[PDB]
């Protein structure tokens, strides 16, 4: 969405560098950007950054949807990007336990998935596919039927 | 452990650590600044007492989310 | 609001809310500090385990009993089970219930007094009743007569009642329990080779108590066949493996309590202390007695003391008389079940001890009308 | 899955989380005020004689002395229980937290970083 | 700011900033004078050569190891290893950041609060606390149970802890470990034809144990099999040629550690000194105890050596309870990475020994409240 683009106006230039010399080590003249998922997950590794192998196997499979190997490096260092991390811990957890407090309008020590859907829709947000099933099937991820406090952390929790 | 000791406590709190103190003893515009005085510190114990209730339910609140996480741990 | 029926025991606390058919919580009365020193830091190392906590624990701790023989001994201990019992194992306070304690008959003024001053100003109860421990395990036996032995596990006691109206001169209380059973049994055990020395295998020993002895139905015989055979040999596997293997041990250990020279006591046994007390009562109420005989109490338990009673008594008893003894399978808590069948009871809903007559008299309200 | 969605999602939680923080915060200012107003009496500065001031200052003594007592005793109500507080905060954390403890590192960081030293 | 987590040892020096995964720079603890003449004029040759630098010009110099067994024996030299840890492999001032130490269990007294007297002295460091390595060795499992063996190279000891309350009564402590083993290896040797003799050959025969060397897990069929074929015998080759050949001489080297009595040694091996360390621990937690059981230190990295203490244990122990044996592959720098987590830790950052203190109550502040 939005967040991508703004992170590309506020492109970091210590991180630009390592983004260059992955540019530098990748391309071979004139290259298009084939997309080496190999070279992309050995060139995370070797610039300080530690990509989950799981996070080596996303990015072999979140790659040339265009069929065509070569591909934009928009929509490359967007990826490359947005898989390293560049956040603070997603707020605090006292924060947590104070917004939960606001929340449990319900009273009952815990909130309610459908209480948080009652509160978006408060919000007045789009509800759609990508919204609606999975927030309310993460949100109370245990399926309890209420969203506890630490189902509430686990949620969101690392974001900002 | 000597409860007595306890007992003791709260009662020294309620009527000798309070400060407490005969005043309305004296002149005119003495006794209103003593009065006044007195007046707005209970005051602000009122909301103190009254923060303490709400820290209280706070309290209980969280307790709720405890046996919460604890009926959920076992 | 309903009333919190506690029963404070020695041995095992069993707690719950008046009109259900059994304890809530029921966990062991003993207050555990830790012993050793203590390396890991930020691990949460509490100052004292109460409760079942101190059950898992023991191994690091020195468990003691603050209850030795009905009365209490360690009042701070007790007002930390208290408050355990009150807020962890039935989470609700007790400024909103009443609650019903219970005694054994007998028992020192002191104890009572200071137990009344605790609930009322410590934990701040509207209202509470101290009952004798052998009345409600009257109620619950649906009865209105009969002589209640309530053999516990720090004193037992033996209250004769008829037709509602108890008799005073008649209890005989002695001070054999199941924690000299446990201690007999241990020292009976070094006999073999195994040596239970530690406070916390104390626990161990009252565990192997429970699981295999049993009361012997003729003891000579039973001596005299343990001693030929091995059919008796049953073994039992400790806490860490090295199984171990009880003799005649078995039925010696409960044997105490038909024989209290066993560990010195010169009283007489629990066969014949209620033979006593029921001849002590009046000449036309005897055979109600007889025919009515009531057993309760957590060491009444052991398999086989229901016909060796039974025997006793009526060898003891005149030829005429039917001798019958009562044992329900609810025994255990039958105390707290009358308890909770008197805190139900409307009629009784007007003997409360009010705060403010608390307030009015002091302590010292407890012998008062209010009893 | 898309990232956006959480982001968007995290958005709204954040507005909601904003509007019910100042919300809970007013509503505690102005009820505050409110039990203040209804509790504090205003003292005057007219309309007593001296007599009348001393009566009216000893009455308020006593109210003085009530409410005193009052706001103690909830106060020792409000530290015992929150002594009680952290006690299961403590063992809740023995609960769940006694294995996620050691968990704490910052590793790897430099020394893979340092294959030129030799 | 950060802490300085220095681990003294005996054998290997492993320094690094607190916070980290592994040890910043790791290098032997030896200082070695030279011990010819030197004819070169102007070449720039020091007096002594410490740390990594004595491994590279050991052929002309005579090392010698500041510790021998736990203990130090040589003030003087300790110190120079300490100021080149310090100033050369880390270039941190020590009067910015407080260090943590490491001493083995049951040592003399008067070595601590020396170590205490220079670290606040002459290097003057802001604030130092010393700690027990087996408790690190604990934290990095990420365990809070569990009785651990932690054999160095200097002295093997083995602490067993529960639910974190340590017992000092049970800590035993043996002086057998890799050094007595090298000095074993170099004396089998001599059987074939190799003689090493010099000071600078024993770091030869080091790695001829590190390389080569494992722990059989059964002693007499591998010492049979050895004797007839001729699978076993594995080459090496010596800093200048002439490759050697050893025989049945790798599993009796490391050997020795189930056996003292082949150095002479009286005691028994790790595997029963463990089984009688966990015996003297109270009835109840030895289950945990056997369920939990750590290895770590250097020597401990013997190939195979997690399957013949397993056997032998399961030998010794009763049948019912299940042994298992924490290996984690990254057994060498456990206590410091236990060390980087103690020092980590919020809590205890209140227990060092502030300088302040130190100068209100001298050395022996040690030994008092902050351990
Ligand atoms: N199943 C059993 N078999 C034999 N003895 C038992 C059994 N259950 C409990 N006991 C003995 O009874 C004691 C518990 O008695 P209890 O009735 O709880 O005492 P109290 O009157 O203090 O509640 C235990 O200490 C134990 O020694
Ligand atoms: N991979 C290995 N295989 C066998 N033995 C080893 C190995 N690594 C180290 N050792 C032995 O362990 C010793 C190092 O132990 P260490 O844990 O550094 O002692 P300390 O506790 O003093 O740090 C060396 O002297 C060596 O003999
Ligand atoms: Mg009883
Ligand atoms: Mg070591």
């Amino acid at each position: 969405d939005d967040i991508y683009k703004a992170a590309v106006e506020q492109l970091t230039e210590e991180q630009k560098n390592e983004f260059k010399a992955a540019f530098d080590i990748f391309v071979l003249g004139a290259e298009d950007g084939c997309i080496s998922t190999k070279e992309l997950g050995k060139v995370m590794r070797m610039l300080g950054q530690n990509p989950t192998p799981e996070e080596l196997q996303e990015m072999i499979d979140e790659v040339d949807e265009d069929g065509s190997g070569t591909v934009d490096f928009d929509e490359f260092l967007v990826m490359m990007v947005r898989c390293m991390k560049d956040d603070s811990k997603g707020k605090s957890e006292e924060e947590l336990s104070d917004l939960f407090r606001m929340f449990d309008k319900n009273a009952d020590g815990y909130i309610d998935l459908d209480e948080l859907k009652m509160m978006l829709q408060a919000t007045g947000e789009t509800i759609t596919e990508d919204d609606i099933e999975e927030l309310m099937k993460d949100g109370d991820k245990n399926n309890d039927g209420r969203i506890d406090y630490d189902e509430f952390l686990e949620f969101m929790k690392g974001v900002e | 452990g000597k409860r007595q000791t306890e007992r003791e406590k709260k009662k020294k709190i309620l009527a000798e650590r309070r400060k407490a103190l005969a005043i309305d003893h004296l002149n005119e515009d003495q006794l209103r600044e003593k009065a006044k005085e007195l007046w707005q510190s209970i005051h602000n114990l009122e909301a103190e007492k009254f923060d303490l209730q709400e820290k209280f339910k706070q309290q209980k609140y969280e307790i709720n989310v405890l046996r919460n996480r604890i009926n959920d741990n076992q | 609001t309903t009333a919190l029926v506690c029963d404070n025991g020695s041995g095992l606390v069993k707690a719950g809310f008046a009109g259900d058919d059994a304890p809530r919580a029921v966990f062991p009365s003993i207050v555990g500090r830790p012993r050793h020193q203590g390396v890991m830091v930020g691990m949460g190392q509490k100052d004292s385990y109460v409760g079942d906590e101190a059950q898992s624990k023991r191994g690091i701790l020195t468990l003691k009993y603050p209850i030795e023989h009905g009365i209490i001994t360690n009042w701070d201990d007790m007002e930390k089970i208290w408050h355990h019992t009150f807020y962890n194992e039935l989470r609700v306070a007790p400024e909103e219930h009443p609650t019903l304690l219970t005694e054994a008959p007998l028992n020192p003024k002191a104890n009572r007094e200071k137990m009344t001053q605790i609930m009322f100003e410590t934990f701040n109860v509207p209202a509470m009743y101290v009952a004798i421990q052998a009345v409600l395990s009257l109620y619950a036996s649906g009865r209105t007569t009969g002589i209640v032995l309530d053999s516990g596990d720090g004193v037992t006691h033996n209250v004769p009642i008829y037709e509602g109206y108890a008799l005073p001169h008649a209890i005989m209380r002695l001070d054999l329990a199941g924690r000299d059973l446990t201690d007999y049994l241990m020292k009976i055990l070094t006999e073999r080779g195994y040596s239970f020395v530690t406070t916390a295998e104390r626990e161990i020993v009252r565990d192997i108590k429970e699981k295999l002895c049993y009361v012997a139905l003729d003891f000579e015989n039973e001596m005299a066949t343990a001693a030929s055979s091995s059919s008796l040999e049953k073994s039992y596997e400790l806490p860490d493996g090295q199984v171990i293997t009880i003799g005649n041990e078995r039925f010696r250990c409960p044997e105490t309590l038909f024989q209290p020279s066993f560990i010195g006591m010169e009283s007489a046994g629990i066969h014949e202390t209620t033979y006593n007390s029921i001849m002590k009562c009046d000449i036309d109420i005897r055979k109600d007695l007889y025919a009515n005989n009531v057993l309760s109490g957590g060491t009444t338990m052991y398999p086989g003391i229901a016909d060796r009673m039974q025997k006793e008594i009526t060898a003891l008893a005149p030829s005429t008389m039917k001798i019958k003894i009562i044992a329900p399978p609810e025994r255990k808590y039958s105390v707290w079940i009358g308890g909770s069948i008197l805190a139900s009871l409307s009629t009784f809903q007007q003997m409360w001890i009010s705060k403010q007559e608390y307030d009015e008299a002091g302590p010292s309200i407890v012998h008062r009308k209010c009893f | 899955i898309s990232a956006s969605r959480k982001l968007q999602l995290k958005t709204l939680m954040l507005q909601i989380a904003k509007q019910e923080m100042e919300r809970e915060a007013e509503e505690r200012r102005g009820e505050k005020g409110r039990v203040l107003r209804t509790r504090c009496q205003p003292l005057e500065l007219d309309g007593l004689g001296f007599e009348e001031l001393q009566d009216l200052c000893r009455q308020l003594h006593a109210r003085v002395d009530k409410v005193d007592e009052e706001r103690y005793d909830v106060e020792a109500k409000v530290t015992k229980n929150i002594t009680e507080i952290a006690d299961l905060t403590q063992k809740i954390y023995d609960l769940r937290g006694k294995f996620k403890r050691p968990t704490l590192r910052r590793v790897r960081i430099s020394a893979d970083a340092m294959m030129q030293a030799l």
